[PDB]
């Protein structure tokens, strides 16, 4: 029986070692709650994002982590979870994680390594492979392979206090490159430069993306 | 410029940069259509990072770019006359 609630500002990255030694990774803007019994070693992410890694290997109890949407029961794995408004999205490096939605959690769902799903209540939304070997964000970088310019965009901002969008003529664009996480207005002007936009900045808070003209 | 440890299998260029970029801990961005369907030797070594992205790209006809600030991208293959 141990206790803890843990968060992240924003724009920071926490370490934390929980009490059985299984090491957790808080991303930006982020919420866990812990809470050990006999049953189980039960992690509860209610905002934001978090690594699990260096799992403890010799616990008689299972590791679950649960959000709104379910269960993420471990098996020695190291894994990332990711809360979104309406899923959860889990990345597995090592080992491997049964998903257990909460509105339908027989049969489980197995995750592998170089697998990554996403789910809801109901089930699951998504799933594909992934050659990761740990999530970008916990080596302090954010990594675009092509990826659409609105969800790059929405993805940055969890860094920020403030408002990042793009012009929905943009929304499309694919972003390709790495982003080290120290300076967030670097990364915004390196891929204006690549997608030659204008980046309009009239107020400290709110910064859109736009085609040059 | 700084040096890293490099262990970049050979296959498709895209993912190899995202690699290289994370391996480096540098900010790369360059167009995704520029590398898409490209493919690389790969690069295993220890190198200093211009020279490592150098020897990534051989071959692909694509080469690294710098400029004012600390940030690289990539382009076509410089014409030599």
């Amino acid at each position: 029986d141990w206790r803890a609630d843990y968060h992240s500002r924003i724009g920071e990255q926490r370490r934390l070692t929980l009490a059985d030694g299984t090491q957790v990774q808080l991303n930006t803007d982020s919420a866990l709650n812990v809470a050990f019994d006999q049953q189980a070693r039960r992690l509860r992410l209610v905002r934001g994002e978090m690594l699990i890694t260096r799992p403890a290997l010799a616990d008689s109890r299972p590791l679950w982590v649960d959000t709104e949407h379910g269960r993420l029961e471990s098996t020695l794995a190291q894994f990332n979870v990711r809360l979104h408004g309406q899923h959860t999205q889990a990345t597995v490096y090592q080992g491997s994680v049964a998903l257990q939605p909460a509105l339908h959690a027989y049969p489980p769902i197995l995750l592998g390594a170089g697998e990554q799903a996403s789910f809801n209540q109901q089930g699951l939304l998504a799933r594909q492979a992934v050659a990761a070997v740990a999530p970008a964000w916990s080596q302090g970088m954010l990594v675009a392979q092509g990826q659409p310019l609105a969800a790059f965009i929405e993805d940055l901002a969890r860094y920020r206090r403030g408002h990042l969008a793009c012009d929905p003529a943009l929304a499309g664009l694919r972003v390709s490159g790495t982003f080290p996480l120290e300076n967030t207005d670097k990364i915004i002007a390196a891929v204006a430069e690549t997608l030659q936009l204008e980046v309009q900045h009239f107020t400290r808070y709110w910064v859109t993306l736009k085609p040059r003209m | 410029s700084a040096q890293a440890d490099f262990d970049i299998p050979a296959g498709p260029l895209a993912p190899a940069l995202a690699h290289f970029g994370q391996s480096a801990h540098i900010l790369l961005s360059y167009p995704t259509a520029l590398t898409e369907g490209r493919s690389t030797s790969g690069l295993a070594g220890r190198f200093d990072i211009d020279q490592g992205l150098a020897i990534l790209l051989a071959g692909t006809g694509l080469e690294a770019s710098r400029g004012a600030n600390a940030s690289y991208s990539l382009q076509a293959s410089a014409s030599t006359g």
